[PDB]
């Protein structure tokens, strides 16, 4: 019936044979997730004196 | 191109009428599941063609189901590359000049 | 230094720890190789006669 059996848990899709198997399985999000700095609360309380 | 790994992969397509169209949805003209379904395949028998010719009648429906199959041929990218070092009282004072 | 190894063969790169690996590991060059129809004789040879 030329199924599409679930590639990536292993089911190779019903089209695909022998060594071939199916090649883009999954949409990369080309954006990631970063952090962010954590805030400081002391280093601005301090004045620089030059040496 | 960078960025993609080192692999270049391809897909190749089987014809139906071909040995390596190994596939499972195949039903022959007597409405039965069979263990092939590329018809006849490769074979040039005049008795093999005969008995899987896809023949149909006027009351037909699941009669002759062919099937497909796929292919890829993977090919791989790999490193090599020597060096050699070299003094320099090993260049200035020689006999030749042009060792370099 | 941490090193690409192998991400193919199982390797998971040095970059991408615990549960991740590399998500693009190859090229799809997206030209599958096809075979043409079979050389016909016999047939083009024949006249016609409507029913």
């Amino acid at each position: 019936m030329l199924n599409y059996n679930a590639p990536i848990d292993g089911q190779k899709s019903s089209i695909d044979g022998a060594g071939s198997d199916q090649m883009n399985t999954f949409y990369w999000l080309k954006k990631a997730i970063i952090q962010a700095r954590k805030d400081q609360y002391f280093m601005p309380l301090a004045s620089v004196t030059n040496m | 191109p960078k960025n993609m790994g080192k692999t270049i992969k391809v897909y190749e397509y089987v014809p139906l009428l071909d040995d390596r169209n190994i596939n499972d949805q195949g039903i022959d003209a007597n409405g039965a599941h069979i263990v092939n379904g590329n018809l006849y395949g490769s074979s040039k028998d005049i008795g093999t063609i005969t008995s899987k010719l896809p023949l149909l009648t006027e009351n037909g429906g699941r009669v002759n189901r062919v099937g497909f199959t796929r292919l890829s041929r993977e090919g791989s990218i790999h490193k090599f590359g020597f060096f050699y070092e070299f003094t320099q009282e090993s260049l200035d004072f020689d006999s030749d000049d042009q060792l370099k």
